[PDB]
């Protein structure tokens, strides 16, 4: 689309003249039904505007980008008589530079994008682990430390993960708290189930920082 | 039409270019020639002062 | 456009490029003769007020 466009993939060095300084190139941002409009008027805008130069050097769907060459003094002169015909200039010369910085820009764009894509793909999928390995530490810490503080001695427990399939974690949860419930508390012990997250209370939530429903003996549940 | 017009055009330019080019040529000239006339000035100058000492 | 309309700017463009170069290089060798005159006046006035 052309409004901030000025190509430089499509030169050649007769559609687009500037050796000494007497001819330049202004490009001219045509939408398509002025098109015809252009090929009649490109003549007219200015004096001296090189005879033929008006062709379609490339094409999109809203817009067709038309050169035409013509003397320096001129240039203003064309683009001000452009701009009446209901135009818009887009304002490229063939400076050798210029052709090479913005065909550059293109380039190292897609070097950055690209080399950054494979290390950070890589990076997390490294990152991935570490902190699965590092979750899993502070729960086996914490549940440690936590059963020391509720049940007291003996220091050596009786420790598992069991793997619940999918959809039964509800029904799991019910039979421990029934069965075990009573060490714990006789009468700090309510039937419980799953496990719900919030911030509408701090009710259900399991935790030794902030208020919760007290469970009968340690369980913490583990959601992947 | 487009490779007929700007052809004749490229050769009028490079030959406009150097016509450019010559006067530029003629003006660095004339600033060396500027030093060249007043250097052959000065030392006609200075012996004739010194002629003019020795018979005094 | 038609081919009459580019032989006549044909002709048009290249009556230009001549005519601003021609111009320009006019201007740069006539300041070439006041430059010569002044500088030459210059060095000699310097140093025949030296001599003196």
């Amino acid at each position: 689309d052309l409004s901030v466009r000025s190509l430089h993939d499509i030169v050649k060095p007769e559609d687009f003249v500037l050796n000494s300084e007497h001819l330049t190139t202004v490009l001219v941002a045509v939408p398509k039904s002025l098109k015809s409009d252009f090929e009649k008027s490109y003549e007219t805008l200015s004096k001296n505007v090189v005879p033929a130069s008006a062709s379609v050097i490339a094409e999109d769907a809203e817009y067709v980008l038309f050169n035409v060459h013509l003397f320096k003094k001129n240039v203003q002169e064309f683009t001000t008589a452009a701009r009446e015909k209901k135009f818009i200039p887009r304002e490229f010369n063939y400076s050798e530079e210029l052709i090479d910085q913005l065909k550059k820009e293109h380039d190292s764009a897609a070097s950055l994008e690209q080399s950054l894509r494979v290390q950070l793909v890589r990076l997390a999928k490294t990152a991935y682990v570490d902190v699965f390995i590092n979750w899993f530490h502070i729960k086996a810490l914490r549940v440690y430390v936590e059963s020391v503080l509720r049940y007291g001695l003996p220091p050596h427990f009786n420790i598992k993960i069991i793997a619940v399939p999918p959809k039964n974690l509800s029904k799991c949860k019910s039979e421990l708290i029934d069965a075990f419930g009573f060490l714990g508390g006789n009468a700090f012990m309510k039937d419980k189930k799953g496990k719900i997250n919030k911030q509408d209370t701090s009710l259900h939530q399991y935790a030794s920082l902030v208020d919760t429903e007290y469970e009968p003996f340690v369980m913490y549940i583990i959601n992947l | 039409s487009q490779k007929n017009g700007i052809a004749t055009l490229l050769q009028a330019e490079k030959e406009a270019h150097e016509i450019v080019s010559k006067a530029r040529k003629y003006r660095q000239d004339k600033l060396k020639q500027a030093k060249t006339d007043a250097a052959k000035e000065i030392d006609s100058y200075k012996i004739q002062k010194d002629k003019e000492l020795k018979e005094f | 456009l038609t081919p009459n309309q580019v032989n006549d700017e044909l002709n048009k463009m290249q009556a230009f490029i001549r005519k601003e170069a021609e111009e320009k290089a006019k201007e740069i060798q006539l300041k070439a003769d006041q430059e010569y005159e002044i500088e030459k006046t210059n060095i000699v006035r310097n140093e025949t007020n030296n001599i003196d």
